[PDB]
This record gives structure tokens, C-alpha cells and sequence, in this order.
């Protein structure tokens, strides 16, 4: 009812010996319920790869071509600016803010949906109609490559052959300096170039999503307000006798009993869903943020 | 329709019952009278009272 489940993602679904596949805009969905940003970004990645299983893999596309992934952790935390790789060989397993990693020709739409408010991204102009976070819009701020444990005295090794044949699509802009093809919304926000700062904003993840005001309307006893009219007799427009904020507040919880508790859960209740890429180092199980906002319903 | 059916050969037939379907006398039921749910209004403008 409140339009917070269904959206578009523009996933690549064709293999034509690559050169030019058709991208084919389509609409996604997710089942309704009482969700939290830790548990939802587990299953909103499931909503992406749900249409991978009956159009993507039934066409012939490569396994490591999942277009839109909703990530939580910051890349380039162990990355020193002198050596263009990340130093410990693994991206830091700790979530800061939920963002979006993408591929070429692969956006995400937020026109008729309200998941952007409950993921933690908005515009800086709330009055323009609709926006698509396309590729080449978050320009600057590629995810870097990595270094392996072996042969590090002697070579630098941006190699991509380790995750069971999944290719990282690493890039070489500068000689001996290495980036990849993926582009995150966090690294494109604090980028040295910019151009995403001018139209996007960081905010609280906001599990409510900023619900609209709830109007009271009662024609049969109250005289109308200053500019309203009696005769419309519609369920849409009525003489409003008062507004207030929709009674759906947030309860906070925070712990040092964080993301390690998620590792204890997936050892139990034996489960391979939500975790179709356990060893990709990009499409892994994303870390929970250290605080979860629980949405309750106080009587107003 | 069939009035008695045994085999595809031997079966009697009878026409369907005549079912005249039209509007009511005086077009009753076209309009919501006697309603607080669907109440039509003849209200003046500027003094909007019903």
C-alpha cells in the first residue's frame, strides 16, 4: 500500500558473444513483512538474483555478472594511497553505511518506490520528479583490486583467478596502478573528484522511510477550515480537521555482539540461500551494521 | 437444453425458460436513495451547506 517493495534495477540478461547485449529494463518485487536493514539487505539482494535464475542463467550469461548488489561495508579501508591495492588482502569485514555497487549499463530506479529512504540515500532536491542512479553517474571512486598472501615479496599481484573462476574485471588506468569495474556509492561520495556530492546526500538509514502525515477528516460535525470546501464527497479529498506524524517510531539497539553473531546464525538453521556467492569477495554475505533500528508502533 | 438424456441419439429437448431482463419500473435502483454512505447533495455555492 505504501509503495515500498517494488522497483527497477536494469540487469543484464543476454549473451550475444558478448559485444552488445540488450539490457531490458524490468521491475522487481519483495514479499511484505516487518523487516530490518540487516535482514532486508540480505533478501533485497535475493530480489536481484531471483530474476537471475529464470532469465539470466536460462540464457547463458556468466555467473559473476550479477548487476546490482546492495553492499554495506566500506571498500578502501586498508588501502594506502601509495600502493593502489588494499593491504590485508581482504576488504574490511565491518559495515558502515548501506550503498550500491554497479556494472556498466546498469542503474537502479527509485521513482515510485520508497526503499531509498529506508536504505539511507536521498536527493538534495526533494521536489524534482524521480531519479535513476545510473552507471557513469557515480563517476570516480572505483573499488580497487587486492593482493594475495603468496608471492608478495617480489610481485604485487592484482590477480582475479582465486574465487573459483569469478572474474573481478580489474582495470589499468595508470601503469602499475589498478582499479576494477565496480563502482560503490560510498567511495563515489568521498571521492577526490566529486559530482555526486552535488545531488545526493548521506543520512540515517531510516527504517520508517519518512512516512507522510495522517490527516483527520470529519465533515458531518465540524465546519470546514479557511479554504476548504464542503461539497466534494470523495474518499480522496475531504475537509481536514488536523494532521500529525504517522505513528511508526524507531527503537534502537547496539552491541559489540554484532556481525560475528550473524556468522553464528548461518552455522545453524542449515541454509544455502542468501549466500549463493560465499567466496566472491564482492558478492559475499554483507556485514550487518553495528546498530539496528527496530520499528515499533506506539499508540498516539 | 436437455429435459431427458440417456444416449446421444435418444434425448428430448426443451427450450430454455423465458428470462426477460430489463430496468425496473420508474428506474428504481439506479440511484442511491436513503443513504448516509452514498448521499448525493444539492448544496448552494458560497454557503456550501448540504
Amino acid at each position: 500500500f505504501f509503495n515500498s517493495n517494488s522497483f527497477k534495477a536494469l540487469l543484464m540478461s543476454d549473451k550475444t558473444d558478448p559485444a552488445n547485449p540488450v539490457y531490458t529494463w524490468f521491475e522487481l518485487s519483495i514479499p511484505e513483512g516487518d523487516y530490518t536493514v540487516g535482514s532486508l539487505i540480505d533478501m533485497l539482494n535475493n530480489a536481484v538474483v531471483e530474476n537471475y535464475l529464470e532469465v539470466g542463467r536460462q540464457k547463458g550469461v556468466q555467473i559473476s555478472d550479477i548487476g546490482v548488489k546492495f553492499d554495506t561495508r566500506n571498500f578502501s579501508l586498508g588501502r594506502d594511497p601509495l600502493t593502489s591495492l588494499v593491504t590485508p588482502g581482504n576488504y574490511t569485514f565491518k559495515a558502515f553505511h548501506p550503498d550500491i555497487v554497479l556494472l556498466p549499463g546498469c542503474g537502479v530506479d527509485f521513482t515510485h518506490s520508497r526503499i531509498n529512504n529506508m536504505l539511507g540515500m536521498r536527493k538534495r532536491f526533494p521536489y524534482e520528479p524521480g531519479y535513476v542512479i545510473t552507471y557513469e553517474d557515480l563517476v570516480g571512486g572505483n573499488i580497487p583490486a587486492l593482493l594475495d598472501l603468496a608471492k608478495y615479496p617480489g610481485e604485487t599481484s592484482p590477480v582475479l583467478q582465486d574465487p573459483d573462476g569469478n572474474s573481478y574485471h580489474v582495470e589499468e588506468v595508470s601503469p602499475k596502478k589498478w582499479q576494477t569495474k565496480y563502482r560503490s556509492w560510498c567511495l563515489a561520495y568521498n571521492s577526490s573528484q566529486g559530482t555526486l556530492k552535488s545531488e545526493q546526500i548521506l543520512t540515517v538509514p531510516d527504517i520508517t522511510g519518512g512516512l507522510g502525515q495522517l490527516y483527520w477528516s470529519l465533515p458531518d460535525a465540524f465546519k470546514p477550515p479557511v479554504t476548504f470546501t464542503n461539497n466534494t464527497t470523495d474518499i480522496s479529498t475531504q475537509p481536514v480537521t488536523g494532521m500529525h506524524l504517522f505513528p511508526l517510531s524507531q527503537r534502537i539497539v547496539y552491541n559489540t555482539s554484532a556481525v560475528y553473531a550473524q556468522l553464528v546464525e548461518q552455522m545453524t538453521n542449515n541454509t544455502k540461500v542468501f549466500n549463493r556467492f560465499p567466496k566472491n569477495a564482492i558478492l559475499m554475505q554483507p556485514p550487518y551494521d553495528t546498530t539496528q533500528w527496530i520499528s515499533e508502533n506506539v499508540p498516539y | 437444453h436437455f429435459a431427458d438424456f440417456v444416449d446421444d441419439r435418444r434425448a428430448t429437448a426443451a427450450g430454455n425458460r423465458p428470462n426477460y431482463i430489463g430496468f425496473r419500473d420508474n428506474f428504481i435502483g439506479m440511484m442511491y436513495y436513503n443513504s448516509g454512505s452514498n448521499t448525493g447533495s444539492f448544496s448552494s455555492q458560497t454557503q456550501q451547506l448540504n
